[PDB]
């Protein structure tokens, strides 16, 4: 959170932390409200922010679940579906969290070891989460679709 | 709020007089009503929860599509299941509280009065509450005038939303 | 290293599911708090030297640990209490910012009573000193800001112990 | 993991800065204090310090409070540059050698 | 955090390399010198060379041209490469 | 650069004159006029990839012969300077929009053009079905604004008129 | 009520003076602006149930205390209640907004507003938060193209953002 | 603010009083 | 300012700017309307705010003004009141660059070899901005209280 | 009938005074406007067909229940999806006169007034009115200040319905 690295950024200068850094807690903190409320959107949309987020992957990306794909059958597509909900569920954490880390030491830090050692194309579970981002912030205003979407291309830049 | 007692004062006050046998009559026929209403209230009261989820899941067998369908106004995630319930039990918290007031005057202050509003901007259908209400009537499992004096009130719910 | 958003969102997530309403419950319980823990922590800042020497001479200030052959005797055994007095000071205002206790533990008190049971230093004397500057605290931050950062405080009081 | 500094690849394989530099770029990094600087007292990462910017161990008790309060006045920062500024680092690895 | 904290003789941490360095700083130098190490005659240890040529930043450039004579270096040139002159502001 | 400014500048300067009101009156009609033929040198730059495309298939569904061997667009590399050509005529209309003139097309594409296109053996009447698409492409609210589509669609069919 | 026209001239009266040759031209400029006024007031009376409903279902999802049992906004008339000053307030901001001036807005909108939500008991705190919720849904949805043409209208959502300021600082 | 309490806004009457004969406004 | 330092930030770690770092510069620059009025009210009020200045920490402090003080006879305290001029002057850069960056390293980085160089006791210095402080948040409303006052105290931190 | 022209006339005529520049000026815009206005009510009414066949489709593709469930409310049978196929051409009707018009008085006269009262008691639900009126929004074909006049009287009725 930003509550968190604020901290360990000041803990290792030695220091306190400096108006810049506590006018930024107190700035998060009164942000907190709208916080939750873009979270409980995602939180119980994700039957259909899932559902069509793997709707489009398969779209642009039938190799992955065309016979010889990695997501190919009734198991791996379900499979297929479970990792946009692992990574929608992240984006839900980082929201409420004011930042990626939540999202980076989970699904983000080593995630290439994982697909790469799982046969996986990292870049295929790349245009999923992308597909899911056309569809989270097609739920949202324009204020806080430049947040939600916001998340999801950090996810998309680290998973590449 | 109507109650008998009330519209009787109200009755008398119009006119700037004095509580007569116009309306002593009126407040007896609440005392003599008064003990099927009370015998209700605790009956209803008592099997509250077998009859909010009994009628929840009775809208969701008659229209499919609210557990299915994706947005805020459906009870397809858990928050929309868990506000659909809530306002079951809004509706049966009313109807008690009208039995054991005697008039139909709680419910139309905190039930009745601006529920078409809410339904037209929130997107909520008021034929998914007649069928919850429907439930209700026929599984309270009272009878006589007991069961006279409560469907009543549940009738009443039933013409303001349709 | 977990604050208090920290540990709601790993217990949340450690069952899998998502930000249920008793997760976002208690989230919105520490959002309500953020404006008094920043102005919290904001004099404990300003006043961190003023404290720490109202707290020495407070509690331990002229005790025979500060005479000769006590704990505390020399001037660079005297200079490391100040410095050491600091971090309690400055940790606990960490806790006391992040709602979690889990730096104290992390980087003050694994291995701190080991320590100094290794050096000879008086465990007794040290909560006592940690304490008086938890009474102290109380003073700037107020009542209420005074039960948050010295809710911390006696933590380490509790496992330094 | 996957992990990445290109920039300090970048500026010692043309030998824009020495190994030393890149050595003391990534112990005043992020994802080293994370590592072995967070999860552990200023006491422990005196020692994991040593481990790491002078392959050995602490050899005295004055070795300790010389370099603890180095740490304990700047940090991080602070430590990993009063270890590479030393002449006990020139000695054995100045410039080029690992 | 900087090294001017309060630190001068007499005083808890020991006596040692003072840099005017801002929190954080962003300037560096380039400097080029030869540093014999006068000491692989008793440790036998490999050789390696002695003139290069590297960015010091300036929170370390002091203690190492500070270093560099200690043991009997000669500087052949530095310059900064990195960061402005006079600035009050913007060292960070 | 035939412009606003290259004509004022010219005449008075072959006259031995300063600028007077009647050179400085119509550079006011510069400032006017430029808020709209900006714009449709913002939408034609930020979609530029798009309308080539769009534009330089039609030269070769109206005209399939191209790819039979001998005619001009027998390979690939020949295809590919095909589309290069109607780049660069959507690039000099970028040019003339931003300009205020056709200075850009009347000394860049068109003088010249009518020499190298007989000499190379190119049909002149495949590039005009290129440009001709893409003034009919134009929906004028849509694309761009009306006036924005009054001022791209003139240097357009300008181009038309020099290679036709 | 008088627009922003009339503003001038009520002030040039209690002068004595006629319209000097820079008024005139300040007020050309806002006949040139013109389309550009009425293409925002337009934008946001097509929208205005969706302004109010959204900011409305994002304000009880971060104050749920509001639609608990005790809370102010509990009941179906305390509820409509809610929704309806909301629907008033973006009325007559919008009004302002084709005036060019905030006359309407705090002649028969905002007086004594913050006095009716002392004597009822709202919390007037959580009225300005609602204010601002419609703010910024309708100053986004003021700087969107969507069949405007392309051009600068930022002085304009600027104009907007402060009548929307004036009335959360009229209410508390 | 506003005007006060009933005076139309803009219309106000004391907008260019003369200061010898302006009455305070209660 | 926090511009710079929520770069320089980002800029060590190999990376951009998260959510996080993006949407407190947006949330700075709407807040930069507020921080030239709170620097404009402390600007032409230098005439107060330091005299009055002064005036409590000689009351305070009369040590330093006395015969033997630091600060004595006509000379000394009108340097005296120059250097609470300076720092005043700071506290308005820090305001208006939103953290102490601008103070850090004027007037605070190294401050004590300075004074205690000068003869100067850094403790009466530090005295004479917790005066300045009170007439400071004297002028300003409560809103802007914890914020002018809130430089201050991290000057009275540095400095002792 | 709410129109440019006659509340210029109405205004005067409450206070009893002749057309002055006020009102030749809010009639003149009337008639700058009439250009833009007039084509969109030419198009919309010879793609009438096409536009009342697709926006009735685009309800049962939404809401497919409409077509499965019992009753009269629901266009289940071929009679209840006759009468949907007129609802959809009363409100596409009302829009091109309001276009002709200048103002939104026809379909305050005939369609808007009473309209909440109409729906609650037929059971009608105004979100299948609403993704009817969001088809014909997507799918006029028209462009520019053509297409500003015609979804400017299509997002009016969505405004009222919700
Ligand atoms: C055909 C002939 C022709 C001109 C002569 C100019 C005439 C001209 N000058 C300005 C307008 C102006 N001109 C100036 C310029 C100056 N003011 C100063 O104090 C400086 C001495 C000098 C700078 C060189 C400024 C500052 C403005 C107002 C700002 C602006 O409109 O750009 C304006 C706009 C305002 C107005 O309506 O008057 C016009 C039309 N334009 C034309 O089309
Ligand atoms: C800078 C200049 C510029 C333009 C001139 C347009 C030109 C243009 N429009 C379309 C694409 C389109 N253009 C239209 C518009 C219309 N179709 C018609 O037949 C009507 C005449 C008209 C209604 C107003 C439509 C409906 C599409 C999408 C489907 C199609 O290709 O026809 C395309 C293909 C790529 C795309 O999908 O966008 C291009 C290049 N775009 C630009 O960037
Ligand atoms: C400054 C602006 C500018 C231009 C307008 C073009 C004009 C142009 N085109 C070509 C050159 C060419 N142009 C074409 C184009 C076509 N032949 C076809 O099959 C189609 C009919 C048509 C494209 C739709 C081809 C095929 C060549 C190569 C001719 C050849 O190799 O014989 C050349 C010769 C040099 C070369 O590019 O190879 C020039 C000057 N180039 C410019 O720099
Ligand atoms: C009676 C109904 C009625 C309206 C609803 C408005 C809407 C409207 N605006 C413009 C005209 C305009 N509208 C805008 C507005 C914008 N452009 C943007 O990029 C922003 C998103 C947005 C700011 C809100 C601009 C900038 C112009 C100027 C046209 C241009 O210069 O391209 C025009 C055409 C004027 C013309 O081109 O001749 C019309 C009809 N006017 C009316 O008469
Ligand atoms: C014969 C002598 C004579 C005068 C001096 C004035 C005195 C005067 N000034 C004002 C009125 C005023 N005077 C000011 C004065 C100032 N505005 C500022 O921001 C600065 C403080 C200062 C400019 C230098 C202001 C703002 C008003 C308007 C007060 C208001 O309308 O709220 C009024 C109230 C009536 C009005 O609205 O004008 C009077 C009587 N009138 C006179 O008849
Ligand atoms: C929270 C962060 C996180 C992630 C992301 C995660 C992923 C993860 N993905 C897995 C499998 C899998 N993942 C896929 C995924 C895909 N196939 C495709 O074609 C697509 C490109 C892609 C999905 C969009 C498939 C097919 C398997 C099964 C592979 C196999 O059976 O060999 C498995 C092994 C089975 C399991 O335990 O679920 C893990 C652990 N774990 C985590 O903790
Ligand atoms: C005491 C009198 C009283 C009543 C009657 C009342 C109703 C009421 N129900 C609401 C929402 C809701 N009601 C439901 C209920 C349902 N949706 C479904 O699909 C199910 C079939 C159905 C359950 C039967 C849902 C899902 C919402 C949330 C709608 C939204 O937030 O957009 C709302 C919107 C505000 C809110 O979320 O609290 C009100 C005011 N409130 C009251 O105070
Ligand atoms: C951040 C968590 C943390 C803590 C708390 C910590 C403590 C710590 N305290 C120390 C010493 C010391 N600590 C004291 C403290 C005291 N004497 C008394 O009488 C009092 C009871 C007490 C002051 C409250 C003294 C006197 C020494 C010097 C011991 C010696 O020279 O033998 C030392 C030895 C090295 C040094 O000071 O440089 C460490 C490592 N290290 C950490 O990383
Ligand atoms: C942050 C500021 C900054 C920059 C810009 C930078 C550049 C830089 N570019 C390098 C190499 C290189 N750069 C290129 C680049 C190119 N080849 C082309 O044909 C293109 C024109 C161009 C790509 C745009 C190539 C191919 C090398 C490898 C050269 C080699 O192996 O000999 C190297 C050598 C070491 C390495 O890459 O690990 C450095 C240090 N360092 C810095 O600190
Ligand atoms: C042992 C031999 C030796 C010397 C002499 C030496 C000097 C030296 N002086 C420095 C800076 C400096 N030196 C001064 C000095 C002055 N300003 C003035 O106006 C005066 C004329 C002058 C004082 C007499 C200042 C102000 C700086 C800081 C410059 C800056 O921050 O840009 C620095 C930069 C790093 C640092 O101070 O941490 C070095 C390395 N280093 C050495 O190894
Ligand atoms: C000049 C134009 C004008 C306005 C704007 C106006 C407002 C006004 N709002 C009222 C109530 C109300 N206003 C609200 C509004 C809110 N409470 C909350 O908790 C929310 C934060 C907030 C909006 C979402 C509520 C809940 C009531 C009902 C109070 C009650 O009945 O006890 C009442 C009391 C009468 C009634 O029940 O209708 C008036 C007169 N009156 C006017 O003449
Ligand atoms: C912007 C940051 C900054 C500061 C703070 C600063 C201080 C500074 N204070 C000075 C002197 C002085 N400062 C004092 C100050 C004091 N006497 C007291 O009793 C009080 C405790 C205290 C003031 C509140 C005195 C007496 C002198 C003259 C000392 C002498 O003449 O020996 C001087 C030498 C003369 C001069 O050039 O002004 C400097 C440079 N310079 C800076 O750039
Ligand atoms: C000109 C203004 C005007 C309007 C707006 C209007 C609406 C209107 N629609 C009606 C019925 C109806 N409306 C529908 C329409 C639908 N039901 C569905 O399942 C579909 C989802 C949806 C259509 C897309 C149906 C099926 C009925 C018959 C209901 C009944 O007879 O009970 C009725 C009942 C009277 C009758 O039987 O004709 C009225 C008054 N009438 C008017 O004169």
């Amino acid at each position: 959170s930003i509550v968190t690295k604020s901290i360990v950024n000041a803990d290792a200068e030695a220091r306190y932390l400096s108006p810049g850094e506590l006018d930024r807690i107190k700035s998060f903190v009164l942000s907190g409200q709208r916080r939750l409320r873009i979270a409980q959107t995602l939180t119980e949309n994700r039957e259909r922010i899932v559902k069509q987020g793997g709707q489009q992957l398969f779209q642009r990306r039938p190799d992955v679940v065309s016979p010889g794909g990695n997501a190919y059958g009734e198991e791996m597509t379900a499979t297929c579906l479970r990792d946009l909900d692992y990574y929608l569920r992240l984006v839900t954490y980082g929201i409420i969290a004011g930042d990626v880390t939540p999202i980076e030491e989970i699904g983000l830090v080593g995630v290439k070891e994982m697909y790469s050692a799982l046969g996986t194309p990292i870049s295929g579970v790349a245009e999923g989460i992308r597909c899911m981002k056309d569809v989270a912030c097609s739920l949202l205003s324009g204020e806080d679709a430049a947040e939600v979407g916001f998340y999801f291309d950090y996810t998309l830049a680290a998973m590449q | 709020m109507k109650t008998p007692i009330t519209e009787a004062i109200a009755t008398a006050d119009n006119q700037g007089r004095f509580l007569s046998n116009t309306e002593l009559q009126a407040v007896n026929g609440r005392y003599q009503r008064a003990t099927a209403s009370l015998t209700a209230a605790k009956a209803l009261t008592g099997s509250a929860q077998r009859l909010i989820t009994g009628a929840a899941q009775a809208v969701y067998n008659k229209f499919p599509y609210t557990t299915q369908m994706p947005g805020p106004a459906y009870a397809s995630s858990a928050i929309g299941k868990a506000k659909c319930a809530r306002d079951i039990g809004y509706y049966l918290r009313m109807v008690t509280y009208c039995l054991v007031v005697g008039g139909t005057g709680p419910m139309d202050e905190y039930l009745v009065a601006g529920l078409e509003e809410i339904n037209r901007s929130f997107d909520l259908s008021p034929s998914w509450y007649i069928e919850a209400l429907q439930y209700i009537k026929n599984s309270h499992g009272l009878s006589g005038q007991v069961a006279n004096e409560a469907n009543a009130y549940i009738d009443y719910a039933i013409n303001t939303l349709s | 290293m977990q604050d208090a958003i920290t540990s709601v969102i790993n217990a949340a997530d450690v069952q899998g599911k998502y930000l249920d309403a008793n997760s976002v419950e208690k989230l919105r319980g520490y959002f309500q708090t953020g404006e008094l823990r920043v102005r919290a922590a904001a004099t404990i800042a300003a006043n961190a030297a003023t404290i720490i020497k109202e707290a020495v001479a407070k509690s331990l200030l002229y005790s025979d640990i500060t005479r000769p052959g006590g704990n505390m005797y020399t001037t660079r055994r005297y200079a490391a209490c100040i410095r050491d007095l600091d971090y309690y000071l400055r940790y606990a205002t960490y806790g006391m910012l992040a709602g979690d206790p889990s730096i104290l533990d992390e980087r003050v008190l694994n291995g701190l009573k080991e320590t100094y049971n290794s050096l000879g230093v008086p465990i007794g004397a040290t909560i006592q000193a940690i304490q008086a500057m938890k009474e102290v605290t109380g003073s700037l931050v107020g009542s209420d800001a005074g039960k948050e950062m010295g809710l911390y405080f006696d933590y380490i009081c509790s496992g330094l112990s | 993991y996957g992990f990445s500094f290109s920039v300090l690849e970048s500026q010692v394989k043309n030998g824009q800065i020495s190994i030393k530099e890149f050595v003391r770029s990534l112990g005043k990094s992020s994802v080293y204090q994370k590592q072995f600087y967070q999860p552990y007292v200023n006491s422990r990462v005196v020692e994991l310090a040593f481990r790491h910017f002078l392959g050995r161990n602490l050899s005295s008790l004055a070795e300790f409070q010389k370099f603890f309060a180095i740490l304990s006045k700047k940090g991080l920062t602070g430590l990993v540059d009063s270890l590479i500024n030393s002449r006990e680092y020139s000695d054995y690895f100045n410039e080029e050698t690992v | 955090a900087y090294d001017m904290d309060g630190t001068g003789a007499g005083s808890l941490e020991p006596r040692g390399i003072k840099s005017s360095a801002v929190e954080k700083d962003s300037r560096c130098f380039k400097v080029t010198f030869v540093l014999p190490s006068q000491s692989r005659l008793y440790t036998f240890r490999e050789l390696q060379n002695v003139y290069t040529t590297k960015m010091v930043p300036f929170s370390s450039w002091y203690a190492e041209q500070q270093r560099i004579q200690k043991m009997g270096g000669k500087i052949l040139k530095v310059e900064l490469v990195a960061g402005g002159q006079m600035r009050s502001v913007g060292n960070q | 650069m035939k412009s606003v400014i290259t004509t004022v500048v010219s005449a008075a300067d072959a006259a031995g004159r300063f600028p007077s009101n009647s050179d400085l009156e119509s550079i006011q009609g510069n400032i006017q006029r430029s808020a709209a033929r900006l714009e449709a040198a913002e939408k034609l730059a930020g979609n530029h990839e798009a309308v080539v495309k769009e534009a330089g298939d039609a030269c070769f569904a109206k005209y399939a012969y191209l790819k039979n061997p001998g005619e001009a667009g027998e390979n690939q590399e020949k295809i590919n300077k095909c589309y290069r050509d109607v780049d660069h005529y959507m690039r000099l209309v970028n040019y003339c929009l931003v300009v205020g003139g056709t200075g850009p097309l009347d000394e860049w594409g068109i003088a010249g053009a009518r020499e190298v296109y007989r000499t190379l053996n190119l049909p002149t009447s495949a590039y005009v079905a290129s440009i001709a698409y893409t003034r009919d492409r134009l929906c004028v609210p849509r694309d761009m604004s009306a006036q924005a589509g009054v001022e791209f669609s003139a240097y357009l069919d300008y181009l038309i008129n020099a290679l036709s | 009520m008088l627009d922003a026209f009339a503003k001038v001239v009520a002030q040039a009266d209690a002068r004595g003076e006629f319209l000097s040759n820079t008024q005139i031209d300040a007020l050309s400029k806002m006949v040139k602006e013109g389309n550009q006024r009425l293409d925002i007031v337009n934008k946001v009376t097509s929208n205005a149930s969706a302004i109010v409903t959204n900011s409305a279902r994002a304000l009880f999802a971060e104050q749920p205390q509001l639609i608990q049992p005790g809370g102010n906004a509990y009941t179906s008339r305390r509820m409509a209640a809610c929704l309806r000053d909301m629907e008033i307030v973006l009325r007559y901001v919008s009004y302002a907004m084709i005036a060019g001036d905030s006359s309407v807005l705090d002649d028969r909108c905002l007086n004594g507003l913050r006095e009716t939500y002392q004597a009822l008991g709202t919390p007037g705190s959580s009225v300005a938060v609602a204010i601002q919720k419609m703010k910024d849904a309708s100053v986004a949805l003021a700087n969107d193209t969507t069949g405007t043409p392309i051009g600068d209208c930022s002085s304009l959502v600027a104009e907007l953002a402060g009548y929307f300021d004036r009335a959360a600082v009229s209410v508390v | 603010q506003l005007a006060p309490p009933g005076i139309p806004p803009g219309e106000d009457a004391r907008n260019n009083q003369s200061l010898r004969q302006y009455v305070a406004r209660p």
